[PDB]
């Protein structure tokens, strides 16, 4: 399979889902399963933010959706740093 | 009973299962109608993954409940 684009809804779906497991996380209780699938959602957030930037790079002067693209990326960025300051430390 | 398995794209597939059905069985049902290999499937409910060993009854999944599917 090749690369593709992700809708705004899907972006929020990925964000909310990660913002779901991060809360239901416990270094002690949480097993390897939860931890593993959490890295997938994170890597996927990482990948979506990238495709959004590709969209942004092909934006034209006075584009009517550049704002949304960047907002979505911000959200992906905010939840990606949560998987950082939590799963790691900073 | 009837449950709803939501994908990240917002798609929805209703599966006709029983409180007895194992997580491995729900993944196999999805493969039969969607064709997605159980290997690439990862189900989530309440911020937790679902292991094939456990059953829907174990995770307390009621009718019309909504699971989350995440491909690799």
């Amino acid at each position: 399979v090749t690369k593709r684009l992700h809708t705004l809804e899907e972006v929020n779906n990925n964000v909310r889902l990660l913002s779901e497991m991060l809360l239901h996380y416990s270094q002690e209780d949480s097993s390897d399963g939860d931890r593993e699938l959490m890295k997938e959602l994170f890597d996927q957030c990482e990948n979506k933010r990238r495709t959004l930037f590709k969209l942004a790079s092909e934006t034209e002067d006075n584009d009517n959706s550049l704002g949304d693209i960047l907002q979505a990326s911000d959200n992906l960025s905010r939840v990606i740093n949560s998987y950082k300051t939590i799963i790691e430390g900073q | 009973m009837q449950i709803f398995v939501k994908t990240l794209t917002g798609k929805t597939i209703t599966l006709e299962v029983e409180p007895s059905d194992t997580i491995e069985n729900v993944k196999a049902k999805i493969q039969d109608k969607e064709g997605i290999p159980p290997d690439q499937q990862r189900l989530i409910f309440a911020g937790k993954q679902l292991e094939d060993g456990r059953t829907l009854s174990d995770y307390n999944i009621q009718k019309e409940s909504t699971l989350h599917l995440v491909l690799r």
